[PDB]
């Protein structure tokens, strides 16, 4: 539930839940929203689990990146609010498994899950917009001259999207839920089974990266740009089938624009990571780096940027 | 949620293609030939309704319609141990036993009279599948009713659900061997037009590389049909085992179709299988480390289409994913990745964005794997315009010497003038300056 | 509670010719007796014995004002285990919900029944179409009261009825204790009334279903009346031209009975107006009494009911 | 008290209907074909003394009649493993292998020569029968028994008993004098019967064509199809429960009066034994969506792009184990999303009823079906019977049948007359299309 281990659940919630979530706190109905998680955990192959039931939507009392800033910075009318924000998965616990489950780690958690339906919910809109962005291959490829720096951004913008999921995802969380595996197997008291998951839980923050509120205003931002250019393309959509803000205002050079905004927020993100590496021995930023540039399209944008 | 795939069976090679595919998913579920789940198959928490529709005792009931314009394949069919596997009211044999007679014109007019029991079976199946994700057309571009019925299919398909993923499974005539049908490449042609401008994605099974790839590697001397239709099962469920088995990333057939095609136009993704060996070759135990599986996937005696190795034009891949199915450790994937970037064992597309994607999938437990990790290779290159380059020459060389143009001026497509094959021919000269460029820096 | 079909639906077939009579003049013998029969031709007659030993019609006090449809109620008797599960105010919320049920059978009913009249007076009396501009404006309106009683009924069907069935079946199939058995039955007993406005801050939401229920049947009853006008006008009509065919005053007295049509349609378009007004406004006040409840039944019906803004384009 | 219904059938596809019902009560009951209840049926969840008559070795008798102008039907009946199952005192059968000559004036003297034994019958089955509520005519407006003698049993029964119920089992024709007898049913159908449940020949066989995959089908599917649709309406009989299992309720919320008698049946699944509907597990919504969809519909109504068909009123019984909220949520559902257009000059007539099916009959389908509907797409029917009436008048078409007989020996003011109602009938579907409808005239 709060990893996303199994895959269907997570998809037919997204599907479930594209327009509820996507709907305002109060637009978006909780009832809603858990009908459409129960939905898809029946109709998902999660309901292999027997313990499938037992979760719940959940709502976050903040923003995941306002919280990751707020606790980063440790010593909402102007700021957007949409169910899809707070989604996340919700779990309860019994004891004597409510005395050892506690609200840190529940925390922690539920901030993941909810980055992770955020991230989710950016290379779903990447695709659909490459999808759109396919209009151009069945129509005349003379008249797609706007649309073909929209579909190169596109398709830039969700292959280092996928790519970098694919690494975090092999290396941040997969080690955590290794060491929480073999620690707990090493373990044999309440003690020992507590530092096992302890251990799996800082090295999963620890490579996460939640320390820098300057980091997660640049996902954000990078985030942000990718959503912008997708409302461009389904804008420029829209009218060509009829016909048959800011980003909407134009077509290439607000797509432009948007993908220099997002590749600065990357370039920063990924000079943050760098200077973590070289600081801690920390591999996962040269890994990062080597996962955005193994064609070397953005190897030599990042070398010259750190100079 | 369930992402359902309609398998479209059309003309001989395409129903035996279905058949096999139907097989293989039944043995991958652990569906026995009739349909029923087989006792250790019940308790499975891969999503089974994602790849196919079970039927009411619970028995895996693939969500196939097979059409051919002869009744021999559909006899065939009926007569197979998967008949029962199929729904009775999802499979449509055409009276007419004539055929095409290996014209693309003809197939699509019998596509297009054909076109409400079709659209009938593909709309049953799209009210009976709860979150249906797209069809796959399996049809043959050398044949007459596999070319055109399976473009007026897809041409049907991609009108009735623009909202669903289309990807088609053609059969590319062999560009090695004179096809026994002289209007072969004016079909060859009609049919890559139809998959460049109604389908999002059409991958290329070539039944010359097919037996190329059976006596080179599995040393079969001559492969049989049977030989083919179990390859293509077995290619089938390897493309559906990340399908099947719940993983962390790439879980819809939308995503990897976003994943494999980065290009519109240029949205064709070759295959490659590994390992490729007879039973016969028993090799010891051979460990296939992360770098190992990926320079066998690049590998191109490993490749499954025949693509021209031009040497004026530098061909790359747009983009590559590479699944592994096993027990595979994602370090060792990682370790790979890391040993291949600095190898450069692959050239990307310097006009594409940086794509190299490495999938962990589990094998399906009731399909015995000989190799603890397994590796296919789904790859949008250039060098596919090669093959279609050479399909463009052999329908040029049938055009310019009107070479069986009589069964083309037949049907009404072409009787009163050849547009429909000049406008196949375009389209497959328009995708191969499409790759040209993409392999060229000027394709964003 | 009204889960099936057959028993109470003859019983209320029966009862249409007999049940409508006011209760003072309803007889317990003559309940008996449909019950009786209903059960012969239902499965009640094939259910547990016990259960048809105990399934009884239950009256109230005889007030003036009412009808026997409002008085006659089936009754489940509970002794030894059975009282020791149903206490006497157990006893008091099954007839409270037996009577909340009945109630809202009767307005399905009804609206059911108007909209039958309607469409069979469409194909009865519909040989001359000059009053088009009259039966449209209260048909709409008594459409969107319709749709307003039958997401009601939905409502009534599971947000009361369902859920606690569901609940005492889990409880019963969980049961270990006669303490925890009568837990559950209360509980039970307890989601029922709270979801079928049985509370005495949902005096207004009961009183506002029986004013729906009433002014459907007024309207209803309106609607029959000016339906049989118009049949006898058109019967005296058909005389006439048979008449004729068989055969000055006849040409007279149809031209007569054609302006007075004429001159009266302006009185039922204006009472069906007034009705579709009705209806609308007891929709949207409905809707504005829902709306600031704090049950969550009671939003999702309000939404339901407005979701494509039948009542939202009325009452913004 | 029991609740008897009085079967009638006339004509051969008016016995094999009756007969067909006569069988599926039976197996529903847990009947062996000589009438007597099997040892597994001692625990029946249905009373036969609401369908059928017991006989002191508790033989369950059906009470039925079959007339039939032809002995044929009756001798396979006979011959049928069902022959001990119906009294042979129930049934009637015209000495005269004569029969009506397929002309609709001709079958009506036929049958007011045989009234006595039928009126008879009817006498004795109401007197015999504690709570009868009313009386199933079943055969063919085509036929001449079936037609001409249907329209005088309506016409006696209407007389006899204005307070009863008179449904029909009207086959609907997919005989040159067939338009002739068809518009004659048609008027009888809406002048002296409740309710007429129109089983459209042309809809049944594209049904059977479509899902069956049978070439060539038989009148032997059309008939268990019948069948199979009778059991539906009764299966709203066998679960005690609250609301419309009456023959006059049913009539009047499927057909909305007996001047609207024209209603369309509909039952799902369409599917055979063979095919293996693919796990789709059957949800109220998907339920109702495949019985919304026009294929799954029994009646062949013309699409009319002049004439915009709307449903009037519609009683779904849903016999089988179904949740109530799963039930309300598929109603909610289609109401939300317009599924299904209610007539605008009447309330949306949706009532959905929870039954449970006879424990004796085994069920392909967890949960199964019927929606009886009142459509103004029955005027397509209407409309193409009265065309095809006034095609044959104006032509004199097939009528020196007719002219041999007394009713027409001098003139056809009878038939100008029923082409005159058929006419109004149209019409007034036409205006119940209009939200005018409910004072249309009125």
């Amino acid at each position: 539930y709060f990893l996303m281990d199994q895959g269907d659940f997570f998809v037919h919630f997204m599907d479930l839940t594209e327009e509820e979530l996507k709907k305002p706190v109060d637009d978006i109905t909780p009832t809603r929203l858990e009908a459409l998680l129960e939905l898809a955990l029946r109709m998902s192959t999660a309901n292999t689990d027997p313990f499938k039931d037992d979760l719940k939507i959940d709502l976050m009392p903040h923003d995941l990146i306002t919280q990751l800033l707020r606790v980063l910075a440790i010593e909402p009318t102007e700021l957007t609010l949409s169910g899809l924000e707070a989604f996340s998965f919700d779990y309860v616990v019994t004891w004597p498994l409510s005395l050892i489950i506690n609200r840190k780690a529940l925390t922690r958690y539920q901030m993941l899950f909810r980055h992770m339906f955020y991230c989710k919910h950016v290379e779903r809109q990447l695709c659909s917009v490459w999808i759109s962005n396919k209009a151009a291959k069945r129509f005349s490829l003379h008249s797609a001259k706007w649309f073909a720096g929209a579909f190169t951004l596109r398709q830039r913008m969700l292959n280092f999207v996928q790519n970098i999921q694919s690494y975090m995802m092999f290396e941040v969380m997969e080690p955590t839920w290794h060491v929480l595996e073999q620690n707990l197997r090493s373990a044999s008291n309440i003690d020992d089974v507590l530092g096992h998951h302890a251990s799996f839980l800082d090295n999963c923050l620890k490579d996460c990266m939640l320390t820098n509120p300057e980091l997660l205003r640049v996902f954000s931002k990078l985030m942000s740009v990718c959503v912008m250019f997708t409302n461009c393309l389904q804008r420029f959509t829209q009218s060509m089938k009829l016909d048959s803000p800011q980003l909407a205002s134009s077509f290439e050079a607000t797509i432009t624009k948007f993908d220099k905004n997002f590749s600065a927020h990357l370039l920063d993100l990924l000079a943050r990571l760098s200077i973590y590496s070289t600081s801690d021995c920390e591999h996962g930023m040269a890994s990062v780096i080597s996962r955005l540039d193994f064609n070397g399209f953005y190897t030599e944008r990042l070398e010259r940027l750190s100079a | 949620m369930p992402r359902e795939i309609i398998t479209l069976q059309l003309g001989q090679c395409g129903n035996q293609i279905g058949f096999e595919f139907w097989k293989q998913l039944c043995a991958e579920h652990g569906i026995s030939p009739e349909g029923i789940v087989e006792e250790f198959a019940t308790e499975g928490t891969d999503r089974k309704d994602v790849f196919f529709y079970q039927a009411d005792d619970e028995h895996y009931i693939p969500r196939a319609v097979l059409l051919d314009l002869e009744p021999r394949v559909i006899h065939s069919i009926l007569n197979s141990p998967y008949a029962k596997l199929y729904n009775p009211e999802n499979i449509y044999l055409s009276e007419h036993g004539g055929g095409a007679g290996n014209n693309w014109a003809s197939g699509f007019s019998q596509g297009e009279k054909i076109h409400e029991d079709i659209f009938d079976i593909i709309d049953r199946e799209a009210d009976g599948s709860d979150s249906l994700e797209g069809f796959v057309l399996c049809h043959s571009i050398a044949g007459g009713t596999g070319s055109g019925l399976g473009s007026y299919l897809l041409e049907r398909l991609n009108d009735r659900y623009p909202k669903k993923l289309v990807q088609t499974y053609s059969v590319f005539p062999n560009q090695d061997e004179m096809s026994d049908v002289v209007v072969q490449p004016y079909n060859s042609l009609l049919t890559l037009k139809r998959l460049t401008q109604n389908a999002d994605c059409v991958v290329v099974l070539d039944n010359t590389a097919l037996n190329r790839i059976a006596t080179d590697r599995l040393h079969i001397q001559n492969p049989s049909f049977s030989q083919i239709n179990q390859l293509v099962s077995t290619i089938m469920s390897a493309s559906t085992t990340t399908l099947r088995y719940p993983g962390y990333m790439n879980n819809d057939l939308i995503g990897l179709i976003a994943s494999l095609i980065p290009t519109p136009r240029l949205h064709f993704l070759m295959t490659g299988y590994t390992p490729l060996t007879t039973d016969q070759s028993v090799a010891s135990v051979r460990k296939t480390t992360v770098l190992d599986v990926m320079r066998r996937l690049l590998q191109p005696k490993n490749v499954m289409v025949s693509t021209g190795r031009d040497r004026q034009t530098n061909h790359c891949y747009i983009a590559i994913l590479n699944i592994i199915q096993g027990e595979v450790d994602p370090t060792q994937v990682h370790k790979s990745l890391q040993r291949i970037r600095e190898r450069k064992l692959a050239n990307f597309i310097p006009w594409g964005p940086a794509s190299i994607q490495v999938a962990l999938s589990r094998k399906s437990p009731y399909l015995p794997s000989a190799h603890r990790v397994s590796g296919l290779m789904m790859a949008n290159h250039t060098s596919i315009s090669s093959l279609f380059e050479s399909s463009c020459q052999q329908y040029d060389k049938l055009r310019k010497r009107e070479a069986f143009l009589e069964q083309f001026r037949k049907e009404d497509i072409f009787k009163e003038n050849f547009d429909e094959l000049d406008r196949s021919r375009e389209v497959v000269q328009e995708l191969i300056d499409e790759y040209h460029a993409a392999t060229r820096p000027d394709y964003i | 509670l009204l889960g099936q079909g057959d028993f109470i639906r003859h019983l209320m077939d029966l009862l249409k010719p007999e049940l409508v009579r006011p209760a003072t003049t309803l007889y317990q013998h003559n309940l008996t007796g449909i019950l009786e029969t209903a059960v012969r031709a239902t499965n009640a007659q094939f259910d547990s014995p016990e259960i048809l030993k105990r399934l009884d019609v239950r009256l109230l006090e005889v007030s003036p004002g009412d009808t026997g449809w409002d008085v006659f109620s089936l009754d489940y008797h509970v002794d030894g285990p059975i009282a020791t599960v149903f206490t006497r105010e157990c006893m008091s919320h099954y007839l409270r919900a037996f009577n909340f049920l009945w109630r809202a059978k009767r307005v399905e009913y009804i609206l059911t029944d108007i909209r039958k009249g309607h469409m069979c007076n469409a194909r009865l009396l519909r040989s001359m179409p000059e009053f088009s501009g009259v039966l449209h404006h209260c048909h709409i309106l008594a459409s969107e009261m319709v749709h307003f009683i039958h997401q009601m009924q939905y409502y009534v069907t599971f947000e009361v009825l369902e859920c606690s069935w569901d609940e005492l079946w889990n409880r019963v199939q969980r049961a270990q204790d006669l303490d925890h058995i009568i837990a559950a039955h209360e509980a039970f007993l307890g989601t029922v009334i709270s979801r079928c406005l049985l509370d005495s801050d949902s005096r207004a939401l009961l009183n506002q279903l029986r004013a729906v229920f009433d002014q459907i049947i007024e309207l209803q009853n309106t609607q029959d009346a000016i339906y049989r006008a118009a049949l006898e006008e058109l019967q005296r009509r058909l005389q006439f031209e048979e008449k004729k065919k068989q055969r000055a005053a006849e040409e007279e007295q149809e031209k007569r009975r054609v302006q007075e049509f004429q001159e009266s349609i302006p009185k039922m378009c204006s009472q069906l107006r007034i009705l579709t007004h009705f209806y609308q406004g007891v929709v949207q006040q409905f809707l504005v009494s829902l709306t600031t409840s704090s049950d969550e039944s009671l939003r999702f019906l309000s939404f339901r009911l407005d979701f494509n803004e039948h009542y939202r384009a009325r009452e913004p």
